[PDB]
DNA sequence: GAATTGGTGAGGGTTGGGAAGTGGAAGG
DNA sequence: CCTTCCACTTCCCAACCCTCACCA
């Protein structure tokens, strides 16, 4: 035991020299300072007893360069419950059994959100147990928790233990959560002497941060040719990096065969990037180097990209061929995880914020494709392959990459993530590595957290998974779910402003507009506008015109008009009906729960009731079936663990591989005896939602949405500022205004992303607050909305694109549009009013809006008032210039969610969906998709439309016709390549058939596992026709072959191919030409002709012919001989009906 | 009740699997006088009727007349299991909730019986003009079947010509035409192997082949069919049973907008 | 070395395809008293019991006990290249992992010889216990085939009556119930066209008719075919191939909910 | 003018049937002495070629020899619809764009009379080789037949060996090895049933299974098959139409020495 | 230990049932 | 001795399951 003790000692003062080496002082003297808590971590010290004892080490800073540390000790506890009256003969028990083990033993009375009657005001107590160190907490809890299990299985003072909570919260985020302190702030610090607590309190003023200062890093190397490079045999060639500004690279001889000289590099007059440089003979004198520098300079925050992929397992092997040991000089260890940390400086990889919070699809997610996006310049590129020639003969060339990588990685850094991050942690008790490194459930579980337990709520234990469950029927559900988004798509082809188009309307729905046109404009205003209707001076004028327009709509509804392209969605759709409604994952309530309720009171209006859309997916297997299957599994047998051991009984195995087992077994019976192995089944049902229980989740997710609309406020008022200053011209004023947009603009859309996490969390598995049902309710509500909208919208005019948040759809051009109204109080001289909006937002006044809100009035008075309350709101984009669809190859079907938008300066809104921002799809559907789009906005008639986008498609129609004949021959390795990326290891998909793994054994046939080895692999490859008929993944060739030694291109290509009689080996031989032209002819039809044919214009293409379904269909429309029906010659007798 | 009994379920057999393909659910209506059927695709270009004289069962009874309802494709299940030289009855009461059926072997080594479940239907009924028509022509029944498969291949539509001089069937697709025609067996073996027209007046018309190819799967109800026809108005194409009456398709011919324009 | 020759080669080929849907694959024992196997489908409803007496056989030598998996699929495959006509020989070694099968037809012209790859199987296997079966029939096979395929279109599972009088067969389903009796026939001209039944005492069972349209696919097998029926234990299907050997599927009944 | 007029529609019809797979359209080449055909198949591994003389037809005009483009597939669903017996007759103008057919029942109780659009096609081609050969081998078309399917069942592809015992097939693949000889016949009592080798020197070659299983089509076409074989030059399949006329193919063997 | 959700498109391979054609046996 | 019906095998199209990445 002792030697452990001594080896974390061993361990804790390793840490307190190597911060200290890093300039980390402990505070030693007794005094007060004042500084800002930029890190912490917990670690044990010792007491005025030299008793070991848990502690937490917190790291400041302060705007002179000095640093310090505190710690501060902490016990750790945990909550067991006792069942009645136990709970003094328990922690009798308790602490003379496990005395010196446990610190202290108390009854506290806590409110618990599952105890029956529980608003009534009542709490039971349970006891906290507290220990000296966890190391004690682990022991004793793994004492404790598998005796408690027959307590619930049949449902010593043991026994009265009945369950226990929080034993696995993290010890450290207990003290953040605890005592409030939090990162990114200032506080004053206090130290008394040993005898004494620290005394540690924030300071609220000095909202300025101070500046830590920042090192990012990255690394070239060597690699063999055509593969994979290794950290044993390859060789660091460049390390470059920066500091608060300052650029700087090394450079080793023995493999760069010149001096590098230092120089400047700035793609944007923002971005100074001076770069320092240093050439130094030897590896490991240009490893020992580094390590001294960044010695020398001590940075608080370090910083990479994809570092623990790449760079940290080839330096440290590097490092310790020649002895330096990175762990020991730098700190930095491979964690558990596989995460290089360090104990004095905090870790952050961009990646991992581009990846969860950028938005940005996966096609960008790499660091130049992200630089691109976010910094707004193109960076520079080496061709992996070439920079083994490239340090040879043009080193400036290579180091040139390398320091553009390192000044993309820094600003990046610097822009998006610092901000953000920081901002951030003032909310969340976590370590900036753990919150760019957690999970976004895990940050909103935190986030809960703080809040339960200030409302001094005890937690309820993470959720235990269920396999196998039986619907009521018997039948075992293999899936549960609830029914998602709703998406429609209800017209096709092309709509522009520029052209006439025809609209049909009911003059009912004007007549009922226009009868309360006074109605909704006092809503829109006083209500959204918060402007009251007594304010405005000309409310009356408008009122008239637009009474005038609806009366001359109603006057003539089927007219030629201008379309007005718009789209008219809810704002912060979830969040606002999560509010709305008051949802929360504990307030879901049985009837029984409601009955033991002393609330449930005849007339009382806490019942909610709202309906949702469960589906379900169950085996066919008979529950008396599943008991057979099962009393036959009494005695089956399996096999060991390892190859070594006895064959392991089934009642032996654990219950996770018991039920796959039985899954198995079931299923296959399912497939011989009733043939559909699968039965889906969708069902509404409805649940009652209280309304008194307790807000802290919901007034969570209200400040939560608070804040990010204050960081859309800001966006706002800027946003004004910079129109101002753009309409003067004032270019310095631009500039800092169109930073401050972009920075709120990208704060603004983390915190959606965010804030979107409460809603889904609630089904994350696991979670502490789990239910199914909120999850669903909303999805409905989000789906009535949206339909009445389809309703009203289609009684005026045409929808042409649903989803879950809003329509898209073209209005006629005598529509009422916008109007200004002008005001006294010069704080507000214009309102502008858009009536589409306010003509949707009524409904959603009228039906939706909540009438059963209440809230506390006094907690010692148990009385509450009643209220109403909506957030949901309509508003309004553009209008637009244009809108284009695609439609579907089948009949019958239209394709949702692939569409392309333009905005009236005449520019490319929105494209979304297409090939074009899909990763890797097949290059020349993007290049055709990219061109088509922008051909659509030529021309002024259907007839040009459609006869000018044609041309661009039948140009590529004519390359593949002409097998590219013209084309440079090395552009069709590019232009016909499929990139299809793959996720798992090549062993882990089994026998399952694709490309994909086909093209990966095909390689692995050519270059062995070391590609294979690990998960990730990407794939590159061309299908070709020679082995004809065999199907047609058995085609495929990869890429690397026609860069491979032509002596082993001619015997792979000769087996793949079955044949030496292929007398060349030529890529133009060997592609299926005729496959990539169907392809083609596909991504022509879905866009240029079947999307013509709907809007009653020929076939616009000679080459591509329509489906034969439709060639009939339109032939069939295009001949004298009428089909007359039978009830045109024959007399009806009548009508008759039959009833058994 | 309703209870009937019939010498050969090759004949209902014949009758149910001719229907099944064309009409999706129907009704019949039942008497002392026997079964009838009346009914119009749900295409409503196309129009079916059905006669079953009580003299051609082997035994009959009706207590009082009656009406069901009856998917076609779930008896044409049951009927399945009818052997060709089974001997078959039905069954109904007036409660008017199932159909029950039982076949017997010839030799009586066994009893087969089913319970078929009736269903809920609307018809619109339609009066049939009962005029005589400018031309009939009378046909060996598996010529006209494959007269209508082979021009089904050359194209969507035949032209139908009757003349003096016989009659002609016309098509053309994409691919080119297709002509075949008929003229008067001068020499007769007997009327079931001869070609007979008569006529008024010469006749042409146009129909789409869809609806004759499930006509044309009665022909193992008859050696031959009859087929009548006036201009402007619907072909009509009858196949009858000795024993039990008549089974008359009809469709609405194609006409030009001319007349309209 | 094993080997064997055949002159009615066709019952091999039968005899396969008779398990070829209900089995995939299993390990063909070899003696000196024949070739045999007991296997049972992996959904473990049934149970299967071959053997081929070597008295039967044109040719047999066998010096050791002999075990050899084999996929039924590729025999299959092979067995679809002989002629109804042909006769068969099977060798076998036991230092080989190859079966060879040859083919001889009898005009003496044609000759064929086929190698398939073994395959390594093992399994644990019971000798399916003795049983007094309370009832026993007979019948002829199309009738049971014919009516199994029927009463297949109407539902998935049959209830059999057994009684004095006779076998009744009973289905229900969303197409409505329906019923086949076959009573004892008083006189008959010949076993290929009788009916014999034998009840100690009644008894009625369901079972799952989605199996018995594996099991009719030995047909060919037979003109007539035996059935055991008792209570809470497997009904018995047997076909004999003359005198040479059997051929058993044992079938559990369907386990009612009370 | 051109027509042609014969009592038998089978051999017109299982003609195409027998081309249908390995040709969509092709150009026909007529003359006074018959209708000709050579065409490469759409994978370009084996060649067609059929004749059927003039003297095969009940009547035959022929003004001037001549070449037309035809569909495939539209001539053989055209050409279903003839009964066997029906008497058929082919007729095209000098400046047709069209070839009419004309199917009468042999009572002449019914006539039918189709028309089918030409196409303007022309096709490169050799002068087709022939040689004397190491083997030629006749056997009944159906034994032939069903080896071909049966050795396709184990595997991709057959190797021939000759000799002067008999001729034997071998196929190997995941399903193990299969081997077959076919006995020269003691006495022939006819051709129906009688294997007979010519045996100049013996041969072994390879063949791909996927086109002789497509070559044996022309099964119906004549109950007797022959081949034709010598080392280094392509095997060659042949069929015998009446006297009028014959049907070939040709294909390349798969050559060992790769391996 | 650590872990937000459901709906959709595109591509490629596998599985079931119905339709067509041929050969064998029974009926007259 | 010839024609029709039953049974078996082959061929063709629709539906269902696997992956990955985007739209919410
Ligand atoms: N990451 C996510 N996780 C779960 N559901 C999500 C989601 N993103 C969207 N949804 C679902 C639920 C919400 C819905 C999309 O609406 P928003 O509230 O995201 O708002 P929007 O219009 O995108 O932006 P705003 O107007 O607030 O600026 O889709
Ligand atoms: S909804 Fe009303 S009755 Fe039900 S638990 Fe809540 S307060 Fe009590």
């Amino acid at each position: 035991s002792s030697v452990s003790a001594l080896k974390r000692l061993e361990r804790s003062q390793w840490t307190d020299k190597m911060d200290l080496r890093f300039g980390f002082e402990r505070l030693k003297e007794p005094g007060e300072k004042t500084g800002w808590l930029i890190n912490m971590h917990p670690t044990e010290i010792l007491d005025e007893d030299k008793r070991l004892g848990s502690a937490v080490d917190y790291y400041f800073i302060q705007d002179d360069g000095s640093r310090f540390k505190v710690a501060l000790p902490y016990k750790p506890y945990f909550y067991i419950a006792t069942r009645k009256g136990c709970e003094r003969e328990v922690s009798s028990f308790l602490s003379k059994k496990f005395q010196g083990k446990i610190a202290k033993v108390e009854t506290v009375p806590k409110e618990d959100l599952d105890l029956p009657n529980h608003l009534v005001g009542l709490k039971r107590n349970y006891i906290r147990l507290s220990f000296h160190t966890v190391e004690d907490l682990v022991k004793v809890r793994k004492e404790i928790s598998p005796a408690v299990k027959k307590n619930r299985e049949q449902d010593d003072q043991l026994d009265n233990i009945v369950d226990m909570r929080e034993y696995d919260v993290p010890y450290h985020i207990r003290l953040s959560i605890d005592l409030k302190i939090h990162v990114a702030h200032w506080y004053n610090v206090r130290y008394r002497g040993n005898a004494f607590p620290v005394e540690i309190t924030r300071r609220d003023d000095l909202v300025e941060r101070p500046d830590p200062v920042v090192l990012a890093f990255a690394i070239a190397t060597t690699k063999l040719p055509l593969k994979f490079p290794d950290a044993e045999t390859d060789q660091i060639m460049m390390i470059s990096y920066m500091i608060d500004g300052q650029g700087y690279l090394i450079t080793n001889r023995e493999i760069v065969s010149e001096d590098i000289e230092d120089f400047e590099f700035t793609p944007k007059p923002e971005y100074e990037g001076p770069f320092c440089v240093f050439n130094e003979p030897d590896e490991a004198h240009l490893i020992q180097r580094w390590f001294e520098h960044v010695q020398e300079t001590k940075p608080t925050i370090m910083v990479t990209y994809n570092g623990d992929f790449f760079d940290w397992p080839f330096v440290e092997a590097r490092a310790a061929v020649h002895g330096l040991s990175m762990q020991q000089e730098i700190g930095f260890q491979k964690d558990s995880q596989g995460e290089y940390k360090a104990p004095q400086c905090i870790h952050m990889d961009c990646l991992r914020w581009v990846k969860r919070d950028s938005y940005l699809p996966v096609g960008s997610h790499n660091l130049k494709a992200a630089a691109k996006a976010k910094l707004g310049y193109d960076p520079v590129e080496l061709d992996p392959e070439d920079m083994c020639r490239m340090a040879t003969e043009q080193p400036q060339t290579l180091a040139t990459y390398s320091v553009s990588d390192a000044v993309a990685t820094y600003y990046l850094y610097m822009k998006y993530v610092h901000p953000f991050i920081f901002a951030l942690c003032t909310i969340i008790p976590m370590e900036p590595d753990e919150v760019l490194r957690k999970g976004s459930g895990t940050l909103c579980e935190a986030l809960l957290m703080v809040q339960a337990f200030h409302a001094n709520i005890i937690f309820p234990n993470k959720q235990e998974q269920e396999f196998n469950k039986l619907t009521d029927d018997g039948h075992v559900l293999d899936s549960e779910t609830y029914v998602g988004g709703h998406v429609e798509a209800l017209e096709s082809g092309v709509f522009r402003s520029d052209i006439p188009c025809r609209f049909r309307m009911n003059p009912a729905a004007f007549d009922f507009l226009l009868q309360r046109v006074e109605k909704t404009l006092r809503h829109a205003l006083e209500e959204e506008e918060k402007v009251p209707v007594e304010q405005v001076t000309n409310f009356e004028e408008v009122c008239d015109e637009i009474k005038s327009k609806l009366a001359s709509l109603k006057d003539v509804p089927s007219r030629i008009e201008c379309p007005l392209i718009y789209h008219l969605d809810v704002g912060a759709m979830y969040p606002n009906i999560i509010l709305t409604n008051r949802l929360q994952p504990s307030a879901m309530v049985d009837e029984a729960t409601c009955a033991a309720c002393d609330f449930n009171k005849p007339g009382a209006n806490c019942q909610r009731k709202m309906a949702w859309q469960w589906r379900g997916e169950f085996m066919p297997a008979s529950r008396s079936e599943y008991h057979r299957i099962q009393h036959q599994l009494e005695s089956e047998k399996f096999p060991p663990l390892f190859p070594e051991g006895p064959a392991r009984a089934f009642h032996e195995l654990s219950r996770e591989e018991q039920a796959k087992y039985e899954k198995r077994r079931l299923a296959d019976y399912c497939r011989k005896a009733y043939k559909k192995i699968h039965i889906t089944k969708v069902e509404e049902r409805l649940t009652t939602i209280c309304q008194r229980e307790n807000s802290f989740y919901v007034d969570t997710v209200r400040a939560f949405r608070d804040r990010r609309y204050e960081f859309k406020g800001l966006h706002k008022v800027w946003k004004k500022k910079l129109s101002a200053a753009v309409e003067v011209g004032d270019a310095a004023e631009v500039k800092r205004c169109k930073n401050m947009e972009v920075l709120y603009d990208s704060l603004q859309l983390a915190h959606k992303c965010i804030l979107n996490s409460f809603y889904g969390y609630v089904m994350r598995k696991g979670a502490r607050w789990y239910s199914m049902e909120m999850a669903g309710i909303v999805c409905f509500t989000g789906a009535n909305i949206i339909t009445q909208a389809r309703e009203l919208i289609e009684q005026i005019g045409r929808p042409l694109e649903l989803d879950t948040d809003g329509i898209w759809c073209v209005l006629p051009n005598s529509f009422p549009e916008n109007f200004v109204f002008k005001t006294t109080n010069v704080k507000k001289p214009k309102v502008t009013i858009s009536y589409p909006g306010a003509m949707l937002n009524i409904m959603v006044k009228e039906g939706f809006t909540n009438d059963q809100y209440q809230e506390l009035a006094e907690p010692s008075s148990l009385t509450y008032v009643t209220r109403s309350e909506n957030s949901i709101f309509f508003e309004v984009d553009g209008p637009y210039l244009a809108m284009i669809l695609p439609a579907s190859k089948e009949e019958g079907k239209k394709l949702k969610k692939r569409y392309a938008v333009f905005n009236e300066d005449g520019s490319l809104a929105e494209l979304k969906g297409f090939e074009v921002k899909r990763r890797g799809e097949l290059q020349l559907i993007k290049i055709f998709q990219s061109s088509v789009f922008e051909a659509f906005l030529k021309g002024s008639t259907l007839e040009e439309v459609y006869g000018s986008v044609a041309k661009v498609a039948d140009y590529w129609l004519d390359v593949l016709y002409s097998k590219a004949a013209n084309m440079p021959d090395s552009e069709l390795f590019e232009l016909i390549s499929e990139n299809r990326s793959m996720s798992r290891k090549l062993e882990d998909y089994g026998e399952q058939k694709s490309t994909s793994i086909s093209t990966a054994k095909r390689l692995a046939e050519f270059l062995g596992d070391q590609m294979v080895k690990d998960a990730g692999l990407s794939c590159r490859y061309i299908i070709s026709r020679k082995p004809e008929g065999s199907p047609v993944t058995e085609r495929a060739i990869p890429l690397a072959i026609f860069q491979a030694e032509p002596t082993v291109r001619k015997h792979f290509l000769r087996k793949w191919l079955k044949s030496s009689s292929l007398q060349d080996f030529d890529i133009r031989a060997i592609l299926d030409w005729d496959y990539y032209i169907e392809r083609l002819g596909s991504a022509i039809q879905k866009i240029i002709t079947i999307p013509a044919a709907l809007q009653q214009v020929k076939n616009p293409v000679p080459r591509v012919k329509h489906p034969d379904w439709l060639h009939k269909k339109l032939l069939e429309k295009n001949d004298v001989y009428k089909q007359k029906k039978i009830s045109e010659l024959f007399t009806l007798e009548g009508r008759r009906q039959v009833t058994m | 009740m309703f209870e009937a009994r019939l010498v050969q379920g090759s004949i209902l057999k014949k009758v149910l699997e001719a229907l099944k393909d064309l009409i999706n659910e129907a009704c019949w209506d039942i008497s002392s006088s026997g079964v009838n059927l009346q009914s119009m695709d749900s295409s409503h270009v196309s129009l079916v009727q059905l006669t079953l004289r009580s003299e051609g069962f082997d035994t009959y009874r009706c207590d009082r007349n009656l009406a069901m309802g009856v998917n076609l494709t779930s008896m044409s299940k049951i009927l399945k299991c009818a052997g060709n030289e089974d001997i078959i009855t039905l069954r109904a009461e007036d409660n008017a909730d199932t159909l029950a059926l039982v076949f017997e072997a010839p030799n009586q080594e066994k009893v087969s019986d089913y319970e078929m479940k009736l269903m809920d239907l609307d018809v619109e009924q339609l009066g049939i003009p009962e005029q005589e028509y400018s031309c009939v022509v009378k046909m060996p029944s598996g010529e006209f079947a494959r007269i209508c498969r082979d021009l089904s291949h050359i194209g969507d539509a035949v032209v139908i010509s009757c003349a003096k001089d016989g009659v002609k069937f016309s098509a053309s697709g994409e691919l080119g035409n297709g002509n075949i025609k008929l003229s008067q067996t001068s020499n007769v073996d007997k009327e079931e192997e001869a070609v007979t027209i008569e006529m008024n007046e010469p006749v042409q018309l146009t129909f789409a082949l869809r609806y004759l190819n499930f006509f044309t799967k009665a022909t193992p109800l008859s050696s031959t069919v009859t087929l009548s026809m006036s201009a402007d108005v619907p072909l009509v194409v009858e196949y009858k049973i000795a024993d039990m009456g008549h089974l008359k398709y009809y469709l609405a011919p194609k006409i030009e907008d001319e007349e309209g324009s």
